[PDB]
């Protein structure tokens, strides 16, 4: 079956332009929804953009409901997929729990708020969570996992830091402006919630200016606290900037695609090769072609090329680096060496 | 483990065979040789320095050991032969043909004999469909 | 001859002093026309400027006109330019198309505008779109977009899911401060627009003020939107800035000019000899010396030295990195093995 | 004779799932008691809290009392801390003796604030120095503090010219705008101190907007030191995000921790034979199989070994460089140049 | 002999830890001169301050003036700085033309104004120019020097198109707000300029808020505006940062001061031979041991040597790359195939 | 294009030559000599580089098949060959002069001979003015 | 003091015995097999490097008395020793069993000789423990 | 510069001999050995590299004339003869021994001859002090 497959790489893994004009069309629709989901909160713009939202949700609805169940069936191209038990073992991704309970709230909302307020928020929430239909991969979702945690102990490093610096520097600030009164008479640090979050706006750089210090002793805290502990808020955005560029930077030494193709057939044959050793009457026996206890042997130097099969292929997706330079020297130095003691061994065999 | 450590110390004397207590690249070659394959002196350096832990270029008994304790049944080997399977997946189906597959075995790397490829193909066989899956073959393979 | 290269030198691609200083005398006189439209704007100042514009305006419109046919002439002085077509492709450039609107648009100005509103707007606009006249070659915008298509999927990634904590954390702000009113009575958070102005300003770290949650629980979402989804709209300017700098550190492990030179002059022939090997009756056949057979071996191996040399020239205008080293010494080893085979065979040969 | 290992790999070294589970709930008591010190100082909450906090500081006082007098009899385990001295030198470091300060206060506060305002204010400082607690090791300040201490001339380098900027832009602010009055009557820069708060909030993006230039020149000045000086406060987040990320770049080619098995061996082995060749009547005299001024020799040659050993354990410990294939490739060519002078002085012996 | 050189070690170019505890002190006094400037503004404190301030400027005026007549005679131990020209030379520098200025202003100030507003105005900035004094050999400057230099490329790409979308976005804003009033009636968007003015407080993310946009035109051209040319604005310091963590990562490859001396040395002498080449009677022509013609040979050969040691000295200088590893690759191939053929013309000498 | 597979299959058959049914360096080197190239070894590697795919240092029929299927017309590839023009492109104006392009290819890279030197420049005649336009030979080149 | 410079001068003419006022890889390989120790070539090159200064190859004087002057008793030295035990440490806590110090003394790096290596457990023995502490060890050793 | 021209061209034919329009390495050596100095092939590549541009691995006129119109005397040679001075300069005040200066240039590099160092030392003799200064040897040595 071909025209499973067609259709499976048109809708989960897009290709070409006719696909991609299908998803961006798609991401139009969605957002001019959500665009009519804020216009239907303004006072003047409430009536008409509800009256357009019903025909807009029944419409979206429909299309997804259809899409829903052509992309689930063909699903089965794939060998995970097939049959029931691949079906619901699709169902249980998180990308297609979020498309079918947005389904499935759509119909309930239609259902029962046509017979409030909660039953205009369910749909507002519901076209807010349309949004993340985009990402069918999850590429997104999973360059930036790989990335944080590749980064994890220096991004809880920063984040530790620099809560400890919040904590501390809002409690002396909230002690040293714990009775100011500013204009207007109104006690901007009245607790240490209050003070906790003039420490949050200022540490974030936001400054609303809805609190701060009047004192002396709180503006000189607050100064030495904005001067130093801000960097430790801002070093996460640098630390996982400057990693995206050196993957982005490695990706430039990476090995062609085809140079891994004797290194995966070598660690099949050697994977086979070990698994098939395990059967006394085996074909793969004749390859030493009366073996009663070369048999022990045999399966250990097997798993042992089994092992290097493992690190040739593990070495041949990787991108290109010092250690394969090292590799290679000593591989050829080997060689060399070897070569120039045949020479000697043939010269002195010859005229001794 | 008494058993265990009988066969493992068994297995390191047939390998040894000078009571040294260590095994280098040359008692490896002369047993290979021994067994018919004649490797290369390269191919036998790459096999040492996978048991060699210290680095001093032999394999003591506790290297020995370790080496012998691990297995092909871990999660992470099963991933590594499906993602070796997955390099002459073309679709990207999970499928991968028994011509191309019985190609691929006999012509590139190891380069599989004729008759354990067949005996491969008739392991890995989904009802004789032709389009072999490559996933029921590594379960079976790594189920041990 | 040479004069319209000189000038076109001049003009096109300054290098020197003197083309310096011609560019830098006109960057500030429009610098200048700008410093005066923005005074026009200024009750005081509207007249003055406005008086002294007229003037400046005739004097910078007849210039340019002047100066734009000197450089439409000179451009004949490439081989692309050459003719009348190739003056018309020199005008369909974005930089000359630009140039030709502002001029042209400030004739029509001057001439109707002359002899309320609107023929004061469009002026100020031509005078702020005199500023892209600096850039002539267009250098500052390909260095710009070179990076950024690089490092385009983790601008994406970055852009997507700061857009999505955006909109969720400035629905779920509406939805703990819709009712909320706060000093001089009013409701700061009266729809989900407001909700996403107050997002956008506090997650590009502004903080205008205007619009704060009075809650806790508004002021605990925003505290915890503040905290993270900040980083992911300070990730473009970390991964761009890290781009340039490993740009600019790649640049001082570039090859020299002239290593090019060979590589370059061996692709020129072997395309040439390629393309000479479709003529039967051609000179490029008695480089082997009846042929009748050997043609067909003879046109694929040129074409394999044809990929060769497209791969030698490829190399040879990329800075140094590992894969050279590898190829170096593939190459080295490869040459000494044969070298110490050619010891064996000739010590064979002669003593057997 | 295990159980004190086990105890202390427990408490000060944990690793498994186990000590994870025990290390997360002791934060998350924490976390839960600075909480309740942020709610005493709100009004409705101030008696609930405040009653709640006397038993849950007992309960903490008991379980922390007794896990301090735990850990220190478990330090027994490793060398430095085995004894009265052992346990005295345990006791010196900060952590340890945050942990007893915390302790005791708590006790001295128990005792005799419960038998007032500082009776109050004291334990909410203790509760929130608990959060020290959370590292043991002090993982996170020493690899913060490794990467600032590599960067200190950079991190010098941009305090100092920002501070530079700041000061010099708050005196020209503070003179163009000391007689400005704004709206409602107030003058905003009334002095030096102000000026320097105003730059202060301003050069660190916070911006509250309590203080505004309201000149012309004001505002000039402002817009120039705006668009200059922040960059360079905000320059050491992004040396110190790029300096990390650089570390975790060169984490992924460090060498395998068995590649200095060998190397260890060696500088131990001719570090102690340094050592005793001291010794006239050491039995590392026999190596050389009598002896009178060979001694001299031997201990200039042993010396020299010693720094050679000390050489390998260096860059055994170091990742992968250039400087590891310079080296690698002069012993190669080194080797197989004496081999050749080997083939060569072999056939002119034999031969002639 | 040795006495002035270690003053001028002493003072200008600091070792140890008795010039750092000076310079300490140095550093120390002088911000206590500034922060009495500070306090001199504040109304309570003026007089005290003012009165305090006489005696301290004697004393550092008195002061500073024997450590700058010390330093100018010690300059004598250096080779520029010997004689009157020498004097007049070190007296030419920035940091010693600063000091000479610092001084005699502070003369004149303490003998014309003891002896109103300027009288004081002048004095502030004086105590404000000190801490220029810190920084002696401008190490800091030239480091940031340096890097600015070398992304200047990238620095003036990233202003110049932060500065067309501020202009551009401004302008755009500024016809969206025009004719609004906010509330307390007051137009806060009355020119080009007062666009300009919130363009800048946006564009550099302080946001002190004194100019909203309040129609939504406005805001949806400030939301784009703001989610883009921000991080135009934000990239320079992460271009520097990134740069400066790129410096510090290159300083742990770089080689040891010892293999530059053969380089020096032959570079000395490569040069100095021809130098003495251009004498026909000197002493350099008795290495070739008449001689007519081969003075041409002689000249160029030198020259081409002289070259050959430019190019090692400035290798020598850098740190370990690629191009150290395929230089040695290529020499050491040379060689090696250089001894085969030695060995293949000996044998075919001795036996063929 | 079945009569292109046929054509296709001839030549592998001449270079092959053995029926094994792939083309190496031995193979090849010997079919160069035979038309009068004494190539070497690293020339011989070099060209089988790119041809070979799958990395096992011979030449199959579908590798053979996917180098014969290329072009020389492509986009890219003028762009390649006028890049390469410009490295003796002294001013940028995009001529080039006779003497000094005579120059350079018979005495630089591949050395071509001086018939097929003055055949190309006979070929890239700007009306024998003598300032040669090195674009419009691209484009008759990559006219095919 | 003039003492140690008569002695070093001393060493410095048995190491040289040319009267040149350098020291070569040949001088200092035929010493040390005149002691009989037949060192190779690349350790002869490892030994001149670290004291050889100037890079020109030889040791001259000047860097024979720096090499001399330097001492073991460093804290860095210290630090360094320490690290090297650590390595062999299993559990962390400071203390290296008997049996494995001295498995990996007599068959890893110099492999030291029995009669010294029970010299250093002797040296090295907390009260006849077992398990030897090897910061007490390395104090004493950097004590003189 | 009819007459630069022409002993330019003199000295490239004196080099050459074989009329090719080139300079190899073996000619080169020829004409060094010739001179007596049996330069290694090492260095006859070194400085070949330096005077070929275009990469062929020879030195055409063109190439000959480039290196033959450099300059001594330039700013940036001043500064890298003063930047080597450094490196022997040990306080860092501009003076350099005399002892050290000739030690440095009879022992190191290209080892002077005894005469042409007392030569160098005559020529840069500050009033016969002893501490030579090392600036006015580079301004004196750049003044040509
Ligand atoms: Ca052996
Ligand atoms: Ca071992
Ligand atoms: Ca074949
Ligand atoms: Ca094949
Ligand atoms: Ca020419
Ligand atoms: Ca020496
Ligand atoms: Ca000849």
């Amino acid at each position: 079956t071909h025209v499973q497959g067609r259709v499976y790489n048109f809708l989960e893994r897009p290709t070409g332009w006719k696909c991609f004009v299908y998803h961006f069309a798609v991401f139009l629709i969605v957002l001019v929804c959500l665009i009519f989901s804020v216009l239907s909160t303004i006072e003047q713009y409430a009536a008409l953009a509800t009256g357009t939202l019903f025909w807009m949700e029944i419409v979206l609805v429909v299309f997804f409901g259809t899409e829903y169940v052509v992309r689930l069936w063909s699903a089965g191209c794939r060998s995970k997929y097939v049959g029931l038990w691949g079906r619901l073992r699709f169902a249980r991704k998180p990308i297609s729990i979020i498309d079918l309970i947005v389904v499935v709230a759509s119909m309930v909302v239609l259902c029962v708020g046509s017979k409030a307020t909660s039953a205009i928020r369910g749909i507002r929430f519901l076209q807010i969570l349309r949004m993340l239909h985009v990402d069918r991969q999850g590429g997104t979702w999973r360059l930036l996992g790989s990335v944080v945690f590749i980064h994890r102990q220096e991004l809880i490093t920063t984040l530790y830091i620099g809560f400890l610096g919040l904590i501390f520097s809002s409690y002396f600030v909230y002690l040293a402006e714990k009775d100011a009164v500013n204009e207007s008479g109104r006690v901007e640090f009245g607790s240490y919630a209050d003070a906790l979050w003039w420490g949050v706006v200022t540490v974030t750089t936001i400054g609303y200016g809805d609190k701060v210090p009047q004192t002396w002793v709180g503006k000189t805290i607050a100064s030495c606290f904005s001067v130093f502990a801000i960097s430790f808020f801002a070093l996460p955005a640098g630390i996982l900037g400057s990693g995206f560029a050196l993957k982005v930077q490695q990706k430039q030494r990476q090995k062609h695609f085809n140079r891994q193709i004797p290194a995966a057939a070598s660690l099949i044959q050697t994977a086979w090769r070990c698994y098939a050793a395990e059967n006394p009457d085996s074909s793969t026996w004749k390859i030493y072609i009366l073996r009663e206890h070369h048999r022990a042997t045999i399966k250990v130097i097997r798993r042992m090329q089994y092992f290097v099969a493992k690190k040739k292929f593990q070495q041949a997706r990787k991108p290109y680096d010092v250690r394969d330079v090292i590799e290679q020297y000593s591989q050829g130095h080997l060689n060399l060496m070897v070569r120039i003691k045949e020479l000697q061994r043939r010269l002195d065999q010859s005229i001794g | 483990t008494e058993e265990q450590i009988a066969e493992f110390k068994e297995a390191f004397s047939l390998f040894d065979k000078d009571g040294d207590g260590t095994i280098t690249t040359k008692e490896l070659g002369t047993v290979m040789r021994s067994l018919g394959q004649n490797p290369t002196e390269a191919e036998l350096q790459d096999m040492i320095n996978e048991v060699d832990a210290d680095g001093n270029g032999t394999i003591d008994f506790p290297e020995f050991l370790t080496m012998m304790a691990r297995k092909m049944k871990d999660t992470d080997s099963e991933e590594e032969i499906r993602e070796a399977f997955r390099v002459f997946d073309k679709d990207g189906n999970g499928y991968i043909s028994a011509a191309e597959l019985r190609h691929v075995m006999t012509n590139l790397g190891e380069k599989l004999t004729d008759e354990e490829v067949d005996e491969m193909i008739r392991e890995a066989d989904i009802d004789g469909d032709g389009q072999v899956n490559y996933e029921e073959f590594v379960q079976m393979m790594t189920a041990k």
